């Protein structure tokens, strides 16, 4: 039984380089190859390149000439991916693949390369964006007339970084009806999300409602109140 | 540099079958046709031995 | 190059159920080249079958792997609710590797139809200097939802962009966030905002709209 170590999550600014360690545990260094699979934020797995160690037994991908270079380091047995240029595509989880075999039999000192990937590492977060710890900038999504009973409501968070940031409404007083969407990746680099919730329309000047945004590495704690206005 | 196993040598099955097969015969001819031989490993002492 | 295309998008199986997942290759390949993966929440991916047949090291039974030339199946007799997410398959002999785009498979379940509502954007961010309208489709089963932006009528693209939640684990039901961003100035260049929803239990594409007021 084998496995796979990567490194930890990294932010490179667009245009500069990073460099992905991974080391194998318990197994053959040589012999298979270590092809990479990454996967941009909600899209297909896309292969990446691949590479038997020592050996040199490598091909990159068709996309990634001029910006990709695998190699590795014996006396620490961890092999590198490093890719150069870095646009906002190439956001996403990286991914150290290898293939297991027999294990018992070690007079095998052959090279091989067309495999399948069953061992997997847990992946590295790779995260293209210019930009600084920011804290958010919780806007309200009021309720209005734009129904038959229920209404909704929300708040939208904008314009952050990080991204483990909760909400939570009325101070987890409100849970049900509750729906936190995933953190959206914007364009100027800076992530964004939006989380609404169902109330009946009978309890919207009654019952105040209020969020709560916690964004913990900027330390930023904001409760926002939803007023409608029904244009 | 890259992994590590012990050295060894390879002789194929099928050939050293023959030829133990091919000389036991000569060897009866000297200790008797239709009897047993038998050959183990070394017995002990020197290394190049 | 070699490029793989997979079939049934979002295949919806109840319990015991039984699918058929394809994956059609472009050229004529060789039986010994395909692989299925099973990914499970934006987990690590699970080699399932190596070889297009070769059931892996501890995939289960359910899982069995056919194909031959272009075409290449994988059909799951039974499922727990243990393995449902995203199946990719790749293809594995050239010297570039390419894998299928995904399918996601999903908890068979009665049709529903989403509830609609739109949020006009806040005076706060308009001192800010940018606009943020925002669609919502909550608690629709059947996936594949159609929103699309009108200004004043007018069909926008480009800078609206969408996220979807999981399927819920209790009412199997999925939610749609669609975010439409502009500027100061292009905000005010108009003044009638909507977002048209066509869906497959709702019966007629609905329309929810406001009016810049
Ligand atoms: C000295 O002497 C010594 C001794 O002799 C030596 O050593 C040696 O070496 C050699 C080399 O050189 C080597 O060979 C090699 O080996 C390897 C290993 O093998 C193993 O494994 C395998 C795999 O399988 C799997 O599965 C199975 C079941 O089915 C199992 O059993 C196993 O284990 C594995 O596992 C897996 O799965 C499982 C499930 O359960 C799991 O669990 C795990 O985890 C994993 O995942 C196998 O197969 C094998 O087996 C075999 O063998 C045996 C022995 O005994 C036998 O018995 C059997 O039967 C078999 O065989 C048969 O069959 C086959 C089939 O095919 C055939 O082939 C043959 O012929 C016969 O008939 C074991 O176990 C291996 O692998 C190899 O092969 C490879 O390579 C080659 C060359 O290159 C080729 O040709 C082939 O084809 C292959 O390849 C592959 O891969 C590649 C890349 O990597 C590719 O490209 C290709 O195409 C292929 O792939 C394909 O197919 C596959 C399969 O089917 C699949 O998978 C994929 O996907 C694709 O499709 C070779 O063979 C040996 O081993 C050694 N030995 C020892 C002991 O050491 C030395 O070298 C000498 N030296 C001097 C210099 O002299
Ligand atoms: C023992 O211990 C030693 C001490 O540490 C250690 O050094 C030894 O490790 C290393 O062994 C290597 C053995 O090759 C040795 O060579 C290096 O190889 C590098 C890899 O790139 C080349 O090969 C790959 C893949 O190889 C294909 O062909 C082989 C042939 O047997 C085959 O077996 C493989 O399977 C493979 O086939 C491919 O196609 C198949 C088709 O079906 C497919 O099935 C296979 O899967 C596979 O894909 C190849 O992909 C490379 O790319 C070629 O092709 C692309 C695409 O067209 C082109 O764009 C490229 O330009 C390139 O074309 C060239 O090759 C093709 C044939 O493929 C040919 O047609 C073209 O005309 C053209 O020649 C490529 O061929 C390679 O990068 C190394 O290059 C130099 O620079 C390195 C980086 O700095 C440096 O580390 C190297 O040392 C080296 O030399 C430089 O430094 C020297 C220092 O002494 C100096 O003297 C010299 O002047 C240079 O400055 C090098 O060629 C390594 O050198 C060696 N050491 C390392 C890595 O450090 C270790 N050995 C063992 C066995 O254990
Ligand atoms: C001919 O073949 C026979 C077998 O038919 C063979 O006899 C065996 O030799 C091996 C050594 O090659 C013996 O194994 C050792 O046994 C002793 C106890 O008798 C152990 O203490 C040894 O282990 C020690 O060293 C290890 C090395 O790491 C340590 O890890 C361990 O803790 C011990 O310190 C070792 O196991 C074996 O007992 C004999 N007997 C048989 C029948 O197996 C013989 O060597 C061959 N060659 C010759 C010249 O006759
Ligand atoms: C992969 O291999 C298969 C089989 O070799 C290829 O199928 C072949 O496709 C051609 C058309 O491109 C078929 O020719 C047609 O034959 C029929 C009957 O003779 C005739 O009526 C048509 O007018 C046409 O000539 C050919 O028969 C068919 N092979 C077989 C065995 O049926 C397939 O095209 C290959 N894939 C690719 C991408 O090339
Ligand atoms: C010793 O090595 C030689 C050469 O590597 C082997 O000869 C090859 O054997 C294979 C298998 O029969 C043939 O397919 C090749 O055509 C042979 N090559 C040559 C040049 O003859 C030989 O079999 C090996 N012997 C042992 C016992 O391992
Ligand atoms: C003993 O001699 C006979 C006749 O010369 C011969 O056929 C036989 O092979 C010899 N012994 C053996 C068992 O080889």
């Amino acid at each position: 039984q084998v496995q796979l170590v990567q490194s930890g999550a990294e932010v490179r600014k667009p245009g500069s380089s990073v460099t992905i360690s991974c080391k194998p545990v318990g197994g053959t260094f040589t012999n298979f190859a270590i092809h990479w699979v990454r996967q941009a934020p909600g899209q297909g797995l896309e292969w990446v390149g691949g590479r038997v160690p020592v050996v040199g037994i490598y091909k990159y991908g068709k996309k990634f000439h001029d910006r990709l270079r695998l190699y590795e380091d014996d006396p620490m047995k961890t092999v590198f991916l490093e890719l150069r240029s870095l646009t906002s595509d190439d956001t996403g989880v990286y991914y150290c693949t290898r293939w297991r075999g027999c294990g018992m039999c070690p007079y095998d000192t052959s090279s091989y390369y067309n495999d399948a990937s069953d061992v997997w590492g847990p992946g590295t977060k790779v995260i293209v964006s210019a930009a600084s710890t920011k804290g958010p900038s919780v806007f309200p999504l009021a309720p209005s007339s734009k129904s038959g009973g229920t209404a909704a409501l929300g708040c939208l968070v904008k314009d952050y970084f990080p991204e483990p940031v909760t909400v939570s409404w009325n101070s987890g007083a409100l849970t049900s009806g509750v729906h936190t969407f995933p953190a959206v990746l914007q364009s100027s680099g800076l992530y964004s999300l939006s989380s609404v919730v169902t109330v009946p329309s009978s309890s919207l000047g009654t019952q105040t409602y209020i969020c709560n945004v916690n964004h913990k590495p900027s330390n930023t704690k904001v409760d926002k109140k939803v007023e409608p206005k029904s244009c | 540099i890259g992994d590590i196993r012990q050295a060894h040598c390879n002789v194929s099955k099928a050939t050293w079958n023959e030829t133990l097969g091919k000389v036991v015969k000569q060897l009866r001819k000297h200790f008797g046709n239709n009897t047993i031989i038998r050959f183990a490993n070394s017995s002990g002492g020197d290394l190049e031995v | 190059e070699i490029v793989l295309t997979q079939s049934p998008v979002t295949l919806s199986l109840s319990s015991g159920e039984t699918g058929t997942l394809s994956c059609r290759a472009s050229q004529n390949i060789s039986s010994s080249w395909i692989a299925w993966y099973q990914q499970r929440r934006g987990q690590v991916p699970r080699l399932l079958i190596s070889a297009a047949s070769a059931r892996a090291a501890g995939i289960p039974d359910r899982f069995t792997g056919r194909g031959s030339g272009t075409d290449f199946t994988l059909t799951i007799t039974r499922l727990e609710p243990e393995d449902f997410g995203v199946y990719s398959c790749q293809y594995y002999g050239g010297s570039f590797f390419t894998f299928g785009p995904g399918t996601q498979v999903d908890v068979k379940r009665t049709v529903a139809a989403p509830s609609v509502f739109i949020f006009p954007p806040s005076d706060e961010q308009l001192k800010s200097g940018t606009a943020s309208v925002v669609c919502l489709l909550n608690n629709f089963y059947p996936r594949e939802a159609k929103v699309q932006w009108k200004v004043d009528n007018a069909l926008q693209s480009g800078n609206s962009q969408e996220s979807v939640t999981e399927q819920d684990s209790k009412d199997s039901t999925y939610s749609l966030s669609s975010t439409l961003t502009l500027s100061k100035a292009d905000y005010e260049k108009h003044k009638v905002y909507a977002c048209e929803v066509t869906h497959q239990g709702l019966s007629s594409p609905v329309t929810k709209s406001f009016n810049r007021g």
